[PDB]
């Protein structure tokens, strides 16, 4: 019944940082301010997600000096979670629990063009919002 | 999409694969090797240096065509002779290709082998996207509707 | 399931207590945790008060040491109570129906000759709701 | 944070004792609800001249953990309200005990129960507002209050 595209967060209104982002007190305040517990990072187009901060990850930062963000991303390595627009929510449901991880990133293929296929990055979805979404009404 | 995928079919034997950077060029090597491809075609992405590749054994071939834009014959006939030795001449192995993102030109290569190989056409085109979501365009598709198969 | 299962009990939660200083390594000490969601204390545990957030630390500098007990009172978030036998979908509603993704956890007391009481058993999260879901 | 209860023209406030700290705010929240008059039956331990000045009548009338209501404390709660509701029609009576689910809500469900509720349905809304409410003893106190009046 309800794919993905309906429980998503499409991109534009997503809370991202971009790779060559530097942690000062500023950006800091603006992530605690967010209060995501999973952001993610583009280069240097927003639909090109390259890697993903967790919360402790700033924890083991701090401000001093200013200290880079692409370093954090490389330290941890986290993994980062693709799933289709048109996947049924109960699917997506299966793959979060073969994760560890609570948040998806939302690819379509794109079909217009002469060129090959490739995937559209159309935003996230966050486990919580697919419960959120099985409460449903 | 850094996931290589397998195709399987009878003796013949595929890998579709992104193309590294250096700094990635040992572990796409040790990937290949683990898959046990003897040649790798690059149809895109040639960026790389190859000689670190063929060093350990696998021929690197450079056969470009562009975005869009359908194998053209020579690539076909190329293709299709590479395959047809190199599954007698080493029973077991696989071939590699990469372009961009491996759902375009690459996987039509693939197609192109497995109709030739018997395979119904309709029958290919599903085979591939079971195993890799997404591939070939509207083009493609009028190009392997299009496509009568003879030979090995 | 009820919420007991799924919560976690009151002396393996990080908490702080009420005139906790923020000083550097205080608020260190807040963010290596990292919850989104640390409870305030007094000065028994089980007496719990106010309910810091994450984003109340980020408009604070360690300067001078600043009173936590200042900041609670700032933008002065409910605290959200739960009972322990509250069925987990049942919990779910209350997150959905708050803005919070965390409640404390009331037992009732009958036992004594007393007035009744909501004993304290602990917390229960958003997250760990989902992470038994899941399970 | 503290609990209405309505029932016909009568009308009740149960709620937590504050500290001198919280005292305005307490104060505050009692005239937001509208009230008259407070019972301390418990907690009695914070200046009530700041709420009795600002309008709002303090009564200490204190009894034990776990028990009913001594009959001399029924019978001035009972004339208290009788004529609070009839003097002013609308306004609301502040309890507080220590978590306002032993004998602070006692005092109220004696209340609804004198106003012709039975015995169970008056227990059932008093937990249905706040859970807990009543140990085994007061219940039965309760069961076994006969109204008049």
């Amino acid at each position: 019944s309800r794919t993905v595209e309906d429980v998503l967060t499409p991109l534009e209104d997503c809370f991202m940082l971009d790779s060559g982002t530097v942690l000062d007190f500023s950006v800091l305040a603006s992530i605690m301010q967010s209060g995501h517990t999973r952001i993610p990072v583009y280069e240097e187009e927003r639909s090109n997600i390259v890697d993903m901060l967790y919360l402790k990850d700033l924890a083991i930062v701090e401000p001093e000096d200013c200290t880079p963000l692409s370093t954090i991303t490389r330290f941890y390595n986290h993994p980062l979670h693709f799933v289709f627009n048109d996947t049924k929510l109960d699917a997506v449901l299966e793959e979060f629990k073969r994760g560890k991880s609570h948040l998806a990133i939302v690819q379509k293929v794109n079909n217009e063009g002469e060129g090959d296929p490739f995937y559209e990055v159309l935003g996230l979805v966050t486990l919580e919002d697919v419960i959120e979404e099985i409460i449903k009404s | 999409r850094p996931a290589p995928v397998e195709i399987s079919y009878e003796n013949m034997r595929f890998l579709i694969t992104h193309n590294p950077t250096n700094a990635t060029l040992n572990k796409f090597t040790e990937e290949l090797k683990k898959y046990g491809v003897t040649t790798l075609v690059r149809v895109c992405d040639a960026t790389y240096d190859k000689a670190p590749v063929e060093k350990e054994g696998i021929h690197v071939l450079d056969w470009p065509f562009d975005d869009g834009a359908p194998p053209p014959n020579q690539i076909v006939d190329d293709w299709l002779n590479l395959l047809k030795t190199k599954f007698r001449e080493e029973p077991g192995c696989c071939v590699a290709v990469h372009c961009v993102a491996g759902l375009g030109r690459a996987p039509v290569l693939v197609a192109l082998a497995l109709i030739e190989c018997g395979m119904k056409y309709e029958d290919a085109v599903q085979f591939i996207r079971q195993k890799r979501r997404g591939a070939f365009n509207s083009k493609q598709l009028l190009y392997l509707e299009k496509y009568r198969p003879k030979m090995r």
